[PDB]
RNA sequence: AAUGUUAACUCAGAACUGAAACGGACAAGGGGA
RNA sequence: UUUGCCUCAGGGUGCUGUAAACAUGAAAGUAAACUUUACGAUCUGUUGAGGCUUAUCCCUAGUGGUAAAGUGU
């Protein structure tokens, strides 16, 4: 099974027959949005520290 | 001991009987037919032997095994039995 | 009008419903009975490709549903001896309807239709649009 | 009270009881009878089981449907290795049944006939018919004037030969075979002739008569009433089980009926087929009496890839309408019909137009062994 | 003796063994038995079916 | 505005291919008036 | 129960069906070097050829074995 993970990075077995789980089984989505939300927030951070935006279009954005 | 030169079927010997029993039917059916062939009744199998046969598996025994087969002097008479391997069993007919 | 009518092999019991393939306006027959049928304790009837049918109609025109007509069953799926030395079969499930005195009421049938009843009933053989 | 739903019954009673039968050949318990104006020759035969087999035809019965359009129908090919008459037996009719006057032995029997006579042939001393085939012929003489003043049945002792067959059995079957016909003083010659010689069946075997087949069908062991007679199974909800008779009977007579169908052995029983009609007359080492000249290929009556069960043919033939009971290496008994008719099929002359050789086991694709080696050709 | 030729397969038609198969479409599709009959029954093609003479005039092996 | 170190499993379309069949076993709602 | 029989083998009819390898072969198309180089469900030619085929298939004076004769009359 390890030549099978690389075998599903090349992209053979991504049919949609392989799925026992629904969408938020294998992953979840809370998860998914609490990563989103730390990293475009990591970004917002830096974009203060270089001052690159003004806290007018920062609190918009 | 005696030169002789046979094979055993265990196909036609497990034919019949089921997947639970069909190896220790094979052992049972070698241990006959050597003491009823050598005219003994004290007839000991080996561990090799019996590894071969329970190597394959319980539902299936080895088919088939070469039988070329030699006594012991030391109730008195008892024979151990041996085995023949050769890839390929056809063109090999059987004599002393 | 000779009634040497040949073996059959038996196939189509009672409750059956098979397909019409013919311009009378039903869609599918629903075998009830079938005629020449005696007395036997658990016995289902079943249609012979030479024996009228008592059937009804499940899909169709309703000027011919809500009772009970005669139909060859022309094709069947079960494989039907014949001294020919081979037996014949086909996929469809098909009758016909007729009326008791034995000619059909439509005027052609689709699919392929049995020769048998084209001289047990004179105006069959007429009407027999394509024979196997 | 009545039943609502009157039905016939299970079986027949007229096989009764369904036990194991006592031997393995089929006895005859009837053989057609004799006329005065017909002329003395044979009443029966015997052979094995070479196959019960189709032959393609053409109807000749005024009106039929088929008719001149061509047929399959289904008769039989008889293997005959030809049986050594040995014995004569004379049979003469008292209140008590016909009774044996005598029985007279060839001057000379074979080894496989005296075989049946042992349990343990290669133990014993094989003495059997030693010193009882040295007999002067004046007893001879004065024991046939006493068949013909008093005898008036004959029949011959007559013992197949299984060492042609590939039976592996050595024992000889052993039966006697009616003599039909004329008076006895014409019948004193008309049986002083094939003593000792071995049969052909083409001898009296003619085309257009009837014959009976007689053997012992298949064994199966104890077997169940769904089996044995064919009862309604019992609905899936029945509590002691569904394969049984659900009612043996009423409160009275207090007893079971013989009429009710129980459990036990079926097959292993006696069987006579009647009306089975000969129709052609052919032989062994020839090689074209089953194919006709419309046929014009090569065939004997060989068949291809052997015989399941059976081994190879290497015997007469005929031909015979139906097919057999038993099983194979079964011994068939071949009896004439009893009373002959004048009806359409029983006067109609017959003639085949071709002959199957095909690989009678199974599913097959080649009907010949040259057929099949023409086919390829080239291969490994 | 006359014998017709197998539609499926080319082998000659011995009376007394058969069947019939016909389609919807009521051609005559003529063949030996049942498995003669059932690979075509099957939808599959001859051209596949290796062990068929149709495969060997397919691949010219001849 | 760009170039280097290092950790995901979610999608999508072109293939041909395999006995035109595939949550391949285990695991699992029959629906409707 | 020794012109046998059991076993084995030469086959035979068969059953699925194409079997064990070769590929400076194709092999959907993939990636690494200055045209060649690492995989790729299969087939192609040897491959209408293997594996199994009586234990209840068929043939073979083919060869190995075929044994103690204990009981009753």
């Amino acid at each position: 099974v390890r030549l099978y993970k690389l075998a599903k990075r090349k992209g053979r077995h991504m049919g949609i027959g392989k799925r026992k789980g629904t969408k938020n089984a294998r992953t979840n989505q809370k998860t998914l949005w609490i990563k989103r939300q730390r990293v475009l927030r990591r970004l917002l951070k830096r974009l203060r520290d270089s001052k690159k935006v003004d806290r007018h279009l920062y609190h918009s954005f | 001991p005696v030169t002789k030169f046979i094979t055993i079927n265990l196909s036609k010997l497990t034919h019949k009987v089921c997947y639970k029993r069909k190896a220790p039917r094979a052992i049972k059916e070698i241990r006959s037919i050597a003491g009823k062939l050598m005219h003994t009744k004290d007839v000991r199998l080996d561990v090799k032997l019996n590894k071969f046969i329970w190597s394959k598996g319980v539902r299936n025994p080895p088919k088939r095994v070469r039988v070329k087969l030699e006594r012991k002097r030391n109730e008195k008479m008892y024979t151990i039995v041996e085995h023949v391997m050769v890839d390929s069993y056809k063109g090999l007919v059987n004599e002393c | 009008t000779l009634k040497n009518k040949m073996r059959i092999t038996l196939s189509l019991p009672v409750g059956a419903l098979i397909n019409c393939c013919d311009n009378s306006g039903g869609k599918n027959l629903y075998i009830i009975a079938v005629q020449g049928f005696g007395s036997c304790l658990n016995r289902l009837p079943a249609a012979s490709l030479g024996d009228m049918v008592l059937a009804t109609v499940k899909k169709g025109k309703p000027d011919l549903r809500k009772k009970v007509l005669n139909a060859i069953i022309c094709r069947q799926s079960k494989a039907w001896r014949r001294h020919e030395g081979y037996y014949i079969y086909f996929e469809d499930n098909a009758g016909v309807i007729v009326n008791p005195k034995g000619e059909m009421k439509g005027s052609a049938i689709t699919g392929p239709v049995a020769r048998e009843c084209a001289e047990l009933w004179p105006k069959l053989s007429s009407a027999a649009s394509a024979i196997v | 009270s009545h039943r609502k739903f009157e039905r016939p019954r299970h079986g027949s009673l007229g096989f009764l009881p369904r036990k194991r039968c006592k031997r393995l050949r089929g006895k005859i318990r009837s053989f057609p009878k004799d006329d005065k104006e017909k002329p003395p020759h044979f009443t029966a035969f015997m052979g094995y089981k070479a196959g019960m087999t189709h032959i393609v035809r053409e109807v000749d019965k005024p009106g039929s449907k088929l008719h001149k359009k061509e047929i399959v129908e289904a008769c039989t090919i008889i293997e005959c290795a030809p049986m050594v008459v040995v014995g004569i037996v004379g049979y003469r009719e008292t209140p008590k049944g016909l009774r044996i006057l005598s029985t007279v032995w060839a001057n000379h029997v074979s080894d496989e006939f005296r075989r049946r006579y042992y349990k343990n042939w290669y133990k014993s001393e094989k003495k059997a018919f030693t010193k009882s085939l040295n007999v002067p012929e004046a007893t001879k003489n004065c024991l046939l004037k006493r068949i013909e003043k008093y005898c008036t049945v004959l029949r011959a002792i007559c013992h197949t030969q299984p060492s042609k067959t590939p039976l592996r059995m050595k024992k000889a079957h052993i039966m006697e075979v009616q003599i039909n016909g004329g008076s006895m003083k014409e019948k004193l010659e008309f049986v002083k002739e094939m003593l000792e010689k071995n049969l052909p069946v083409s001898t009296v075997f003619n085309p257009n008569e009837m014959i009976d087949v007689i053997s012992v069908t298949k064994g199966h062991g104890t077997k169940g009433v769904v089996s044995r007679y064919g009862v309604k199974r019992l609905p899936r909800k029945t509590h002691r089980g569904l394969r049984k008779v659900a009612c043996i009977g009423a409160w009275h007579p207090a007893r079971v009926q013989f009429q009710i169908p129980r459990h036990g052995q079926k097959g292993y029983f006696h069987r006579t087929e009647r009306n089975k009609k000969i129709y052609r007359i052919g032989l062994k080492t020839d090689k074209n009496s089953a194919s006709t000249d419309a046929d014009i290929t090569e065939k004997k009556i060989t068949p291809m890839g052997g015989f399941p069960h059976y081994g190879v043919v290497n015997e007469d033939f005929l031909l015979l309408k139906g097919c057999v009971a038993g099983t194979k290496k079964r011994p068939i008994t071949l009896r004439k019909n009893i009373v002959p008719q004048v009806s359409r099929d029983a006067l109609a002359q017959v003639s085949l137009k071709f002959i199957d050789t095909s690989s009678k086991i199974g599913h097959g694709r080649f009907q010949t062994s040259e057929e099949k080696v023409k086919y390829y050709g080239p291969l490994k | 003796v006359k014998t017709e030729a197998c539609s499926f397969s080319e082998y000659r038609i011995y009376p007394g063994r058969g069947q019939k198969y016909i389609a919807r479409d009521g051609k005559v599709y003529f063949y030996l038995s049942s498995k003669f009959a059932s690979l075509a029954l099957q939808k599959k093609k001859a051209a596949k079916l290796r062990w068929t003479q149709t495969w060997r005039r397919n691949n010219k092996k001849t």
